[PDB]
Parts: structure tokens; C-alpha cells; sequence
């Protein structure tokens, strides 16, 4: 007997199901390292990072919300991205969007 | 993109179909269902989801929530499910899913800059409890009864003085203005009740227009039957509630002649097992009645190997009878009995009692009405297994039944189930968090009308919340003037319209009374049944459809010493 | 701890105890207070083992005696009353005619 | 039908001729009358004579009493009887027989369904307290004066300065303001006094405008003839009372230079002994003038084994003195003398001295007043035995001598005795329930106006009041806007028609001295005794008609170690 | 006439050239000036100068101070000095010279009838303290901060809600409404936070309107460019102060990008070394810009071996990291650094830091402002030895320039500074006495507005204050009403204009921030470098001018084991 | 002795310390409030015996064994957090999964 344990039903849950999701190959240029959270604007992120942005237009990481991808400096690697849901309107971040789409 | 249900389960608390146990009990919950997108949950925190233009959205203060708990595991009469919960005003705005309509998809619950975060991930929310059985003793009463969960008192009295210790009256109208003035200071929903036993009509109006919210009848005072009929007849007339502490000296009549007077008008029957008070030995038929919401005070609840040995002791003490003189013994075996003590458990099993309370300090435990509420429930599982009306392998039927006990049947019973009582929109926020392993005895959080009114804090000047020692301490929802915001003072419709708040300077919120009249047993959610129950005269065994019913006390029990230092 | 109200009172009745204990080891004739506190805190750590109420209502009849306590301290104390977490919850312990 | 006198005593409280011990002390005191009716008592409880119809009536509100407490034993300067004591907005309405004129006979207190009830049988009930010598250091003092059993508190002060740890001196009109805006958080009725020390009238006259309801004259603001002049002129004029602590140093004058300058007019002379200030050696002397009023404070009452061992190295921590320079020894030996010490007690039996008060944290203890003047009363019984004013084998006139010391005589001195000081009808209802064993230490309930303010409690979550620990809690009363109703702030005269009230926004109940200058020593209740007393310069010794006051120290005392934890 | 400078000293405190050690730390402060006339001291107490005619006069209470504090020894920003304090309507009237102009020379501050007197012969005086980094955790916060010696606490938050545990945002007019009216509660005086990370301009008004008196960007909340530079467009139009804790994860952009974001703004920068927030791993190098006013809070201050073991294992409760993922230990070496640790000491020696502060209950103790601040200073003294602008065998300016950094500097900062924040002629009287052996640890006396708000005060049943137990208990300054005169609630311009305190009934005196946009480094008081300052991406090295700066870890410091019980 | 409220504060830890280690002595199975109570004071002491925090995260762990206390206790307490004045200030100890 443990007080207030969880059963848990085994198994798996599929995240952001029914989405639009696209690649992109991502390579930190700068000299300190970069987080990036589950639902930030990823066409916004620190300038450091290098991708195709176009391709990253409306799109967030496709991860657990809550949960983050690092890059170290130098670090390259491919992240899968999910598209925005809702209105689709973008405001804040680097303030290029502040508007639909 | 997938995520384990383990570690999903760790992050952001359990989904459809896991199972969480209550506390130390042998009780179950399955989550019945979940209002979230699978991966637009929200969580706060560093680089987490709610923040500007992600999971915070650009809206102005009217179209957003005040507050919102994350991730809560709602248990209420109406179901066990997983939602975020929005608070605006004070009141309770949606059950749904938060976020920001922006970029987020089905969001019911706007989050903007003007809102605040509670994380409520892996904890469960329950609505405030509501104790009905109060004597008014002592002030330090009301933070008790917060720190258990307790955010609404009604009852009755004017401090430590003979006629409080025994019986739930705020007598005239000097007395129900000085205590509504002093309600102002105490974090607790209040109402008061009034003396109500009396002959001339017109010596009740007056309480009531005093701001009395229903009226006592208690044998102290002769509970006959012109006293019964007399408060029924202006109860009637003015929208209140009548409770009961019937004649046990069987002086004016039997239990059928207090029903008769009674003639089925609306009433609340106090400690109706009858320890508590009342008809000996058989007040307890009183549940068959439809016109009849009937309530046990705690000291019986469950029924235990040491509850008769400290019953015995405690009549002794409070009637001043000792065990030499004979007489004294037989009065001491007409209200203790083991056979109604045993019996009431189950009628709180099958829904034919429909209400927990404590009477506090006279005969009842103020901090106690919800632990002891969960530990008949988990003995009675334990005895009978699963009720006829559960589905799955769960008992979430039986929580449903035993939550209302304490939440929306004193709502309803008492007429404030429009303000309180519930998880429902437009309800006042009252509302108590809990983490599983503390479930009952010990919150997370307690939350007045919106602001956090009571919470364990740990060391004051340590560099985080949590360092020792942890001890429950006022928040600034219990402080002057934003406490006066956050809670309310019931006032019955007659000292509302003539200006009782205004003459006395009322500071807090004003609710009204209403509906007294209407309830009937059938509307006691999840416990309505009225049993074909009988009490044999000379044994005291209670009988349904000519069934013995009885159950075996307890040696130990959960929610007892795992958890308190004394 | 998440200590309520009602743990942090106890604590004071604790507190009350040790100073009569360490009084009562110095052989001094107990008073009113202290007497009060050394029964009470008996019974307390009672139920914590786990004793039942009806044998602590006897047992609590023995802790003091009228030539350890000053004269009328029996007479100021006509019973004593404690509550405390039993196994099976919290429960009364009403001590009668303590000190003979 | 008969009852034995020992079991009616049981039940009801002792009646006429029965004999009560008052806590541990050689005092006795003897029922002298009982208003009662035989078999007409009411009891209130399960099965009992208030109850609908039978002691209680059917009665509207305004035709009965708010509060009743039933069988109470009063000790109160008039007598020592057995009565009801009725309660009407908070005020004292009547002191006789209650229950239900319908039934009963020679009913004086109507109870009706407006009515709560105190059970008093065996029970002694005194008026509230009287401190007139409060330093108001810091605002806990209240609580601790208010558990002791004193109800009204005079005095001076703003806190922990150093004007205040010496004087009893509220300075001018932003600190008599801000005070007077704390008072309503104190439960305790409270007056408070200026600095009377000034040679210019105006400047006295703005202070009593402000607010105050007496000036105090203390040497360390210079207690010379002129400022006596000025304050008792301006006293003269406004209505208030001036209090003196005098040129102990002889700087000006002698206590001859001191009392010229009086030039008979009504004045109250604080710890008239002098170790608390005054005149060295022979202050003393001030008690034989019709115009003075003189009080003790408690340090040297009564004279025990170790009052000048704490007084000797009192006064070297009070005024940093040091045992090593002879010119500060022989300054130690000037206020410190066994000789008056002696005295004192002696002078208050014969009712020469005729208040008692703290002089609170200021060579003074707060909660102390009444535990030290019942231990003189016991001290001069053992020595001096029977008063030549006593009758019969009891003690009741040296009760009655004593209880006005801290009851009606400071209520007469500061021109409150229209409002409290004494069980009377018409006056506040502030008044002190006790139980015999702990007469004058412990009190069990503490009534003001009306309403319980403070009272020991048991444990909260208990399934009655009485279970440990039992310690002093504020109750209802003590609480916000009930508080603000239950208690008064006096004023001045001239403070009441400027409006002084209003402009604070003060919220408790406002009550107005009068009548300071026309009392005299004649005026005091049982202790109007002027006697031709002479003070030695050299030996200290005093004499009254050439006769020697002495009185030999206690080692043990009552009222001490049986009581308290430490 | 003639003394002895030792007899001199002991008896009026000390005077030009005498030194004195602070606390147990190596520091020393040498008396700079002072004001008396020597032998025209004032002292209170039986026989001594402030009596009627001597050095008390005959004038009205228009024409005297209503507090004089006698023979202090002033530390603040501008000087030390012997001097006497006069305090009028709550306000400092003058610095100089009090007693009676009638017979005294020289006298600035007249002492009257109508004066009350505080001792501070032989102790130092100084402004209160102002934390501007209070999360609004719980309430018991005010009086821990009271107690050390800080009055003024700015902050924000709603209680123990995820969102207030992070950051210091009063979310929403709601939530800014309900913690104004809490504010009248407590005895400190208060100025809000609203939440500043949102990029729609109107939904900041909205929150400044409510009373919100800065805006706090928090990266919890998302401290991103386009939310950085809404906040601070609207601080420029509505004149109100912006607090910035920066992008840790340099998710958005590195420093130089949040500093662009700036754009020469005025700007608060919270915890600038980086381990309270920040990006990793150089905003310390925030501190060379002149618009930037840099604050430390305190768990890093100073440098001790203890440090980074608590630090490493608070930020993996406070996050939930874990030691197992590599990640996660990659982000605890990213806030965590023993370079720009040991770095911060010298930055604040240097003046390149501005100000210290708490984060109360979130990385940082409330009640250890003026402790750490102090344990800093002294630890400086130890490794650089004397500052380049020290001038004579004393520290004075090191102290000059370390008080700043928790009073003046502060209230500039927060536009606050026309109110509080130093001891200078119309501000309003919040001053802390101080004994010399406790300096910086516990404070004698702690006045607010004019009255004694909290204090050590001893057994209240005592005949005299000293005796044990001594703790800090609240004193009228802190009661009800005289409280709500002695605070103030300071409210942003726009708030004032619309009526906001009348709207919420707000009883507490008001001030309006002013000033906020204008200040910048250079009007920081001795602490206005701006330093050519660097941090190596790889190593962590901080430089100024290409030279290491660097620190030694204490092993053991002052003002911690020889005071404190636990 | 000019107590502080966190000093006073601190006084309630210890004397709820104080009742554990009674009960630890008679040979009872400890509780939640029990055990969290008698490692926290502990820690307190060693702080004021001059060991350093990082000893303390380590010491801490082995105060209470899974065999001392009541079923369910050890998974009650994931960690202890108490801070207390070591000889260079205030600082904070967690230990982290006290009991196993
Ligand atoms: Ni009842
Ligand atoms: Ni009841
Ligand atoms: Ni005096
Ligand atoms: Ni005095
Ligand atoms: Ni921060
Ligand atoms: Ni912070």
C-alpha cells in the first residue's frame, strides 16, 4: 500500500494528432548554448540558430508540451516541427509576424 | 510523436482509465474522461507553455480568467475528470481547456496577462465543504474547519456560554446582529440559526428578520410539539430552514407524535442516528419520510471498537449523570446504542442518510467532518464490496455518493446551492486542492472566493516555500478587506429587503436564502432513498424490509495515524 | 509536517508536560498546571501506541498519587480530559477522580 | 417536598448562611440574602426549567433580557448575595429572579426565545476591573489585564519610548489621536491621559481637546509647584483628573511645598507609598487630606521575604544607579524603605488607601492587580485579624472593602462611575464569572458589554470545550465590529463637542467623563479614612495618633505556586 | 567644568573622532561631526534636562516636534553623525539640536509638552530598508521583513499560486485590486508589480490603471524582444518603473539581442549576476550600460563555501531536474557559476552593483537584506582592504556606499524616493534604532511613520520590559487604524487620477510614484560605475579592463552564529 | 534574547523533534509528521555543529531506515528541506529521498 499511488493503464499517447509537421536540419552558429521550449514561434528563435526559416513560417516543435530541445554551440541536428492550430495569428516573440499566419 | 503513459501520467497527472488511490484508504478513482488535446496540455513554469504568444495570449482583462489550475483532476457529484479550471470574478467560469485561442486549438478557457497560475497537475479539486452543524463555541472554530477543507459554516450560538455548548442558537436579534458583525472577521462562508423553540410566531419573525437563516429546534429548550408546529408554520412563511433536535425523553410524545406536529413540511433532522439527540431509541425511522433531509454529526462516524467507550464517557460528563445511580445508566443506555451506532453506516452506504456534519465541540469534531466522511465509505467497501450502481472496477459511484454528503446536500438542505456547494458554473470559487496521498485529511491549497485563503507554508525566511517547518498559515485571502471580498454573510430575504446589512455595516459579501421550502429527500443527490426502516423497542435492532442491519467495528482505520502528530 | 491548528496545540500541551516531568524527577509536590499536564500527556502517547480508551480511563487513575501533588490539588481536579489520535481515529479519554 | 442544604447546594450554588473559602486564602465569605423563590430556581440543560413554556416565556424581544446568568453568587461592594443576573443591550437590567412570569412567581428577569443563557450556580460573579495606572508600553498588555479579570484600562503612553517606560503620559495631539485610533483594536475600555507637566496653560488645554480624559504629573517631566498649578487649573476647568508622582528628590519643595501647592483641590496620588515615586520619605502623609485620593501600585502589595531584594536592585536597573558610588546607595535607601512598605499594607485595611492598580511594566504587573490586593486582605486577616466594622463569623466586610479598591473607587477618581466600576442597573455589562477554587487567579468567562471576550478553551477539534490543553482564547467579543460595540473609548468633555469622534473616524461606542472634580476621600466606598499619620525623617517609622503601622513580611503566600506553570 | 571622553561616551554616546565597531565584523565607523553644544544634551529620565521649563518649553504642539530621538548616531548615505532627530506629522522635521530655545543655546528641534521622547544615546540610527523584489508569497513576509529593519516592500504576487512562486506579478486589475486591499493590513508600506510579459499595450494599461506602481518581465512568463519593448513603450507613458529577469535559455537571442530590445530604456535588472535568472551565461555584463540600474538578491551575497552546494540543489527542486540527465546538468552549470559568484562581491565594493534585495521565498531570503548586505561588505574589507575613496584610519565611505544600495538607491529606482528611502528633512519618519553589538542583525526599535511599529519587548506581565523572554511582538504602529495612518500605498499617477483608492475603499495613506523613467546609473548613490566589464563564453571569467575579477569563499562569517538560535 | 519569528518558528520544529525521538525510543513504527520532524532537527543541529551542507544532503539519508517507520511513510517523503545558520550564514539542506 502506497498513499494516493497511481494505477496507470500501460501503453502510449499519440501527440498533436491530425497536424501538419515538416523537418528542418537546425545548427547553432553562436558561442553559448540555445533552449527552445514546445510552443515557441520556431521561425523566431535566436538569429544563432541556422535553418530554412521559410520552412519553419507557422510551425513549433513537435514534442511534449511543457519540454524543451537544446543545442549546444556547434550542435546540428533535425527537429520535427508541427504547425500552429487555433486562429493561426502570431504575436510577440521577435515581433516579425504580429499578425495572421 | 508519442509520449509513454507513465511519463505522461508524471507530467501533467493521470488520464482516461488510470487509477488513483485515495489517501490510505482501500478507495479507487478512475479518470472518467479528459478535456485536453493531447499535446496541448498547459504547464507554467521556466521555458514552459504558458507564456506571451504561446500559451498567453494578447486579450484585455474582460476576456480572459483571473485564475486558472492547470491540469486538475475534478471530483464532484457529477464526475471524476481531468480539466483546467477558469476562475473570474471570484466565481467559477468554465471546466474545459485553457490556453491561447491564437495558436492553441478548442480553447474554452482564455489565459492572458491579467491571469494567475495554480498548477494543479497531479493533485485532485474538490469543491469546499459545507458544515451545517456548527456551534459557535469559539472563533478559532472557523480556521479549523478551513485548514480540513471546510469553507462554509452554518449554525448557531454566541460564544462559551451554557446554552451554545449545547444547542445551534443565536438567540434575538441583539445577539444574531452582534455575530453577523463579527462574521466579517472569520475566512468562512457564513448564516446563522436562531432559537426556535417558542409558541408566539411573532418571537420568531423577528430573528428572522434579524438575519437569522433558519431556526433550531432543540430539546433544551423543549422541542414539543407547539414549539415544532410554531417554527414550521413561520419557516413556511418566510423561506428559511427548520433543523431538529427532537424530544429523547419521549416527555410530549413518541418519535410518531414530533412526525405528526411535524405534518410534512420541510425539515432538517440533526444527528438523526440519535446519539446526538433525539426520540430514544428510534428518532432514526425519521429517514423513511419524504419531507425529512436527514444528517449524522461526526463522534459515530464510522463505527469504531473505542466509539461507545468514549459515548458512554462523554454523556456522563456533558448531562453531569455518573454511574451510581441506576436512573442515570438507563439514560445513558437510551441514547448510546450499538445497534443504531452499526446501523447508520450502512444507511450512509445505501443514500438513506444524505448529509455529514460535525456539531462542533458538543458532541462533533470540527476538523473532521470530511476524513470521517471517507472512512465510512472505505469501511463500508471493505464490509459490503461494490454498491449495486457502480460500473468498472472502480468505486466511483460510491465517492460521488459520499462527496455530496458534504458538499451539495448541506447546499441544497440549507438554500445556498446557488452560490455554493459545487464545481458549477457561476458558483462562488471556493474550492480545495489536494495531493492523492493527503486526500481528506491534510490540502494542498484552500481557495476563498477566488484568492488563496489558507495554505502550509514552510520557513518564512528560507530561500523557497517548502523548507521546514511546513504548518498551515493565513493568506491574504483571510486578510481585512480582501477577506471581506472573497467571502459571504446568508441572510434570510425579510433582513436582506429591510436593510440589515446596510444598519449594521456589514463589510462582506451578501447572499440570500432561497428554495428552503421546496427540498424534498428526492432531490439529495445520490442519496434519496427513503427505506421501509424499523427499530424494535426493546433491543434497539434496526431493520429494512424486516433485514437486519448491522456492520462490525473497526480496530483501525486510514486517514488516522500515518498522518497527525498527536 | 503540514502541521493544523489542533497538531501545533498539542505541541503546547507536550511542552507543559516536560516541565512538570522534569519538576516530579526533582521530587517536588506537583501543582495545578503541572498536574494537569503530566496525566494529559500520558494519555497521549497512550494512543499514539495504541492502547484502547476504556483501558487508559483506568490506567490514567495511576500516574499520580495525593503525596506527589501539593495539598488541594486532587479537590481542583475532579476529572481530566484528553483527545488523541487512536488507531481508529481521534477519540475522548475522560480520566475521573485522577489523583487519590 | 424538601431537599437537603448540601445537595441544593450542589445543584444551585450555595444559599443564605453558607460559607465559600475564596481560592486558597483564610478569606470567607457568607451568602447574606437570596433573591430566590425555593423550587423556582431555573436550570438550564437536557430536561431542565428554560424551555418553551415553562421557565421560558413567549415574550417579543424587547419584553426580555438578552443574556441571563442563572444562580449566580455576586460579591460587589453593596453585598454578597445569591441572584439572577439579567443582561439588555449589553447593559446590567436586573439583579433578581428570572425565568417565565406566565408559570412562576415573582418573576423580575423575563426570558424569552431572545434570550442565551450562562449557568452561574456555583459560581461567584464580580464587576470587571479597574486599572488606573496603565503605561502603555505595548498593546499585549491588554490581553494579559483582560484574562486577569480587569475590563477598563487608564493610562498613558505611545509605545516602547522612553517617555513611556517611565510615565504614564500620552504627549500631545497626534499621539493622543493615533492612540485613540488604536484603542478600538484593544478589547478593553480604555481612557488615556496627557502630559500634565507644563507652566502654560494652553498647551494642556490643546492635549484634553484632543482627546484626553486626565493629565499625569510625573517628576521625570518635572513635578514642580508651578506645573501642579497649571494642571490642576485647567483640570479645574475641563472636568478631567489629574494624577501626581511627585518630587521625589525634594528638588522644589517638600511634600509640604508639594500639597501648598495642591491648595486642596481633587487630585489622585499614585503609588502613594513612594517606592513607585514620590516625596522621600514621607509621601505617605498625602493619605490623611480630604482632597486626595490615593493609590497603591503592586510591587510592594503585600509586604513579603523578597520585595525590597527586587526593589533594592529594581531601582538600580530602572534609574542605572550602580551598588559602587554611596551618593546612588543612599538615593536606593531613599525610595526603597521597609519602614512605608510595611505601612501600606496596614493603611489599606483600615481603608486609608483606597484604589490598587498595576503601574503596568513600569515598577508595576499587569496581570496582577487583583491577584495582590486578595493577598493583602489575606496577609492583614492573619496579622489583625476581624475588621471592627465586620459582623457575623465571616469576612464579608473586608471583602467588600477590598473589592472596591479595584472596582468603584478608580471608576469614582477618573469620572466613569455613570458607565462601570460596580453591578448595577443601567452600567456596562462587564463582569468576571469565577469558580471559587480560583477566586481572584483565573477567571472562567470574561463578559464584555454584553458579549464573552475572552475565556479558557479547550482543544478546538474536541468533541467538547473542556478537553486540554485549556488555555485563555479571545472569543467573540474580542472580534472586529463586535468588539467596536461591546466596548467604550472615554472622552473628554470638550474632545465629545468638538467632534473629536468623528473626525478620527473612531469606531467603538463613545462614553464622556464628568464629575472628576467635585469627588473627595469621603467619596470612596468603604476606604474614606483620614488619618493623622507622621512619617520620622530619620527612621523612617510611621505613626497614626503616635501609635506605630507595622506589619511583619510574608515567606508564603496564596493565590502563587498552587496556580500557575511558572 | 570638565568629563573625561570615556565618562562622556558611556553617558551620551560617542562623539567626533570616537570610532566604532559594526556588529562583530571588522568594520568601523569614526564620528564625522556633531551637532551638540556640549553640555546642552538632552536626557530623559528622573532628575535629568527634558523637564518643564529646563530643557522642555512652553510652547503649543503647532511649535514642537511630537518625537524627539536624543543623541543618535546617524549612518546614511550623506554623512555619520551626532545628532538629535526631531519627527512632526509623521515626518522628519529636522536633524540638529532639540531642547528648550527659553534657556538653551542653539536649538533647532523644540521639545514641548506635547513631545514624547525615545533614548538613542549609544545607538545608531538608520532609514528603513527597501526590498524591491518581494514575491507576495504570504503575508508573514511584512513582519520578517520588518523585524530586520526594512519598512518598504515592492513586489508582487497573489500567494502561493505557481505564478507568484516564480515571479513577482500581480496578475490582472482583479488580482491588483484584492492585494491593495490586503495592503492596509500590513504594517510595511507597499507598492505592486503588475505582469509585464504581453505584447498588445492595452492590456498593460489596463493593469497600471488598476495601481500597479512597475512591470515586471519575468521569462517564465516569456521575457522575450517584442514583450520587452510593449513593457517598456507603455512605462515611458505612464511613468512607472520596469523590473526585467532575462531569456536564461537564449531561446529568443543572447544579451546584446535583449539589450537592442532595450533600446537605451530605462530598466531595473533583477539578480544581474544571473543565478536568480537571467542569460547564460553573461547578463552581469548588463551592468557596464548607463540606463541599466543592476540589483543583486541575496543568496549569493557573499561568496561562501557553502554557496553553490545549496544553489545546485535549488535549482534542481525549483525546476525538477534531476541529477541523472545530462541535459539537466548542463543546465544547472548554466545558472550556477563560482566566476561571476565570486565576481558579484567585488562589483557591489566597486559600485557597479546598485542595490541588494530578497526574491523573497523564491532564490532568496526575506529577512537577510541587511545581514548579507553588511557579511559583503565586511567580506571586502578583509581581501581589498580600504577603498580608493576612504579618507582617514575608518570605514565611512565603504559604508556610505553599502547602506545606499538598500534605502536611497532603491527608492530612486522605483520613483519612490520624494517619500522614503534615506533620513532627510519632509520624508516620512521610518527609522530603525539599532544597538551597536547588533547592527544589521536585530534592530532595538522599528518606527514607522512616527510611531514604534514592532520591537523587542520582554515578559508583558513584567514590572519593568527587559525581563525574558525577549521577542520581537507588534506595538501600536502596527494596530488597526494608527497602522493605516503610518503606511503608505504607493499607487502609479494614472491610478490616482481615477479614483482608485476611494473605488476600493483603500483606508491607508497614499503616495504616487514619480520619476521613474529619468533616473539612470550615474544618479545611483555611490554606486555609479559603469564598468568595461566581460564574460568569457567558454571559462566564465569575468574581466573589467582585461583584469580577472575574481573572490575567495568565506569559511565563516559575522552577524550569523553568535546571534541566532537556530 | 531578541527571538525573530523564523528563531520562534524553529522552536515548533524542535519540539516536534522532541516528540519523535520519545517515540523512536519506546520502539514505535514513526509516522509522516513524525519522521519528517526528527530528520529536520538533525540537520539543524549539524548546521550548528559547523558541517558543511554538502555532508548534511549525505548524513541525512541515514538518519531513519524503511524498517522505523510505517508502511507508505518512505514514498510519503521524496525529500527534506530545511534551512538553518551554519558558521557562513543561512543556508539550505535538501536531502533527497530520506529514507530507504
Ligand atoms: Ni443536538
Ligand atoms: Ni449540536
Ligand atoms: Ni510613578
Ligand atoms: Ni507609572
Ligand atoms: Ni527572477
Ligand atoms: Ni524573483
Amino acid at each position: 500500500m502506497i498513499p494516493g499511488e497511481y494505477h496507470v493503464k500501460p501503453g502510449q499517447i499519440a501527440l498533436n494528432t491530425g497536424r501538419a509537421t515538416c523537418r528542418v536540419v537546425v545548427e547553432n552558429h553562436g558561442d553559448r548554448p540555445i533552449q527552445v521550449g514546445s510552443h515557441y514561434h520556431f521561425a523566431e528563435v535566436n538569429p544563432a540558430l541556422k535553418f530554412d526559416r521559410q520552412q519553419a513560417a507557422g510551425y513549433r516543435l513537435n514534442i511534449p508540451a511543457g519540454t524543451a530541445v537544446r543545442f549546444e554551440p556547434g550542435q546540428k541536428r533535425e527537429v520535427e516541427l508541427v504547425a500552429f492550430a487555433g486562429h493561426r495569428a502570431v504575436f510577440g516573440f521577435r515581433g516579425e509576424v504580429m499578425g495572421p499566419l | 510523436s508519442n509520449i509513454s503513459r507513465q511519463a505522461y501520467a508524471d507530467m501533467f497527472g493521470p488520464t482516461v482509465g488510470d487509477k488513483v488511490r485515495l489517501a490510505d484508504t482501500e478507495l479507487w478513482i478512475e479518470v472518467e474522461d479528459d478535456l485536453t488535446t493531447y499535446g496541448e496540455e498547459v504547464k507554467f513554469g521556466g521555458g514552459k507553455v504558458i507564456r506571451d504568444g504561446m500559451g498567453q495570449g494578447q486579450m484585455l482583462a474582460a476576456d480572459c480568467v483571473d485564475l486558472v489550475l492547470t491540469n486538475a483532476l475534478i471530483v464532484d457529484h457529477w464526475g471524476i475528470v481531468k480539466a483546467d479550471i477558469g476562475v473570474k470574478d471570484g466565481r467559477i467560469f468554465a471546466i474545459g481547456k485553457a490556453g491561447n485561442p491564437d495558436i492553441q486549438p478548442n480553447v474554452t478557457i482564455p489565459i492572458g496577462a491579467a491571469t494567475e497560475v495554480i498548477a494543479a497537475e497531479g493533485k485532485i479539486v474538490t469543491a469546499g465543504g459545507i458544515d451545517t452543524h456548527i456551534h459557535w463555541i469559539c472563533p478559532q472554530q472557523a480556521e479549523e474547519a478551513l485548514v480540513s477543507g471546510v469553507t462554509t459554516m452554518v449554525g448557531g450560538g454566541t460564544g462559551p456560554a451554557a446554552g451554545t455548548h449545547a444547542t445551534t442558537c443565536t438567540p434575538g436579534p441583539w445577539y444574531i446582529s452582534r455575530m453577523l458583525q463579527a462574521a466579517d472577521s472569520l475566512p468562512v462562508n457564513i448564516g446563522l440559526l436562531g432559537k426556535g423553540n417558542v409558541s408566539q410566531p411573532d418571537a420568531l419573525r423577528e430573528q428572522v428578520a434579524a438575519g437569522v437563516i433558519g431556526l433550531k429546534i432543540h430539546e433544551d429548550w423543549g422541542a414539543t410539539p407547539a414549539a415544532i408546529d410554531c417554527a414550521l408554520t413561520v419557516a413556511d412563511e418566510m423561506d428559511i430552514q427548520v433543523a431538529l433536535h427532537s424530544d429523547t425523553l419521549n416527555e410530549s410524545g413518541f418519535v410518531e407524535d414530533t412526525l405528526a406536529a411535524i405534518g410534512g413540511r420541510t425539515i432538517h433532522t440533526f444527528h438523526t442516528e440519535g446519539a446526538g439527540g433525539g426520540h430514544a431509541p428510534d428518532i432514526i425511522t425519521a429517514c423513511a419520510h419524504p419531507n425529512i433531509l436527514p444528517s449524522s454529526t461526526n463522534p459515530t462516524l464510522p463505527y469504531t471498537l473505542n466509539t461507545i467507550d468514549e459515548h458512554l464517557d462523554m454523556l456522563m460528563v456533558c448531562h453531569h449523570l455518573d454511574p451510581d445511580i441506576a436512573e442515570d445508566v438507563a439514560f445513558a443506555e437510551s441514547r448510546i446504542r450499538r445497534e443504531t451506532i452499526a446501523a447508520e453506516d450502512v444507511l450512509h452506504d445505501l443514500g438513506a442518510f444524505s448529509l455529514t456534519s460535525s456539531d462542533s465541540q458538543a458532541m462533533g469534531r470540527v476538523g473532521e467532518v470530511i476524513l470521517r466522511t471517507w472512512q465510512v465509505a472505505h469501511r463500508m467497501k471493505v464490509q459490503r464490496g461494490a454498491l449495486a450502481e457502480e460500473t468498472g472496477d472502480n468505486d466511483n459511484f460510491r465517492v460521488k455518493r459520499y462527496i455530496a454528503k458534504y458538499t451539495i446536500n448541506p447546499a441544497l438542505t440549507h438554500g445556498i446551492a446557488h452560490e455554493v456547494g459545487s464545481i458549477e458554473v457561476g458558483k462562488l470559487a471556493d474550492l480545495v486542492v489536494w495531493s492523492p496521498a493527503f486526500f481528506g485529511v491534510k490540502p494542498a491549497t484552500v481557495i476563498k472566493g477566488g484568492m488563496i485563503a489558507i495554505a502550509p507554508m514552510g520557513d518564512i525566511n528560507a530561500s523557497i516555500p517548502t523548507p521546514q517547518p511546513v504548518h498551515y498559515r493565513p493568506m491574504f485571502g483571510a486578510l481585512g478587506s480582501a477577506r471581506h471580498h472573497c467571502r459571504l454573510t446568508f441572510l434570510s430575504q425579510a433582513a436582506a429587503a429591510n436593510g440589515v446589512a446596510e444598519r449594521l455595516n456589514l463589510r462582506s459579501a451578501i447572499a440570500v436564502v432561497k428554495g428552503c421550502r421546496t427540498v424534498q429527500k428526492a432531490d439529495m443527490v445520490h442519496n434519496s432513498l427513503q427505506p421501509n426502516i424499523t427499530v424494535d423497542a426493546q433491543t434497539y435492532e434496526v431493520r429494512v424490509d424486516g433485514e437486519l442491519i448491522t456492520s462490525e467495528p473497526a480496530d483501525v482505520l486510514p486517514m488516522a495515524q500515518r498522518y497527525f502528530l498527536f | 509536517m503540514e502541521l493544523t491548528p489542533r497538531e501545533k496545540d498539542k505541541l503546547l500541551l507536550f511542552t507543559a508536560a516536560l516541565v512538570a516531568e522534569r519538576r516530579l524527577a526533582r521530587g517536588l509536590k506537583l501543582n495545578y498546571p503541572e498536574s494537569v499536564a503530566l496525566i494529559s500527556a500520558f494519555i497521549m502517547e497512550g494512543a499514539r501506541d495504541g492502547k484502547s480508551v476504556a483501558s487508559l480511563m483506568e490506567e490514567g487513575r495511576h500516574v499520580l498519587t495525593r503525596e506527589q501533588v501539593m495539598e488541594g490539588v486532587p479537590e481542583m481536579i475532579p476529572d481530566i480530559q484528553v483527545e488523541a489520535t487512536f488507531p481508529d481515529g481521534s477519540k475522548l479519554v475522560t480520566v475521573h477522580n485522577p489523583i487519590i
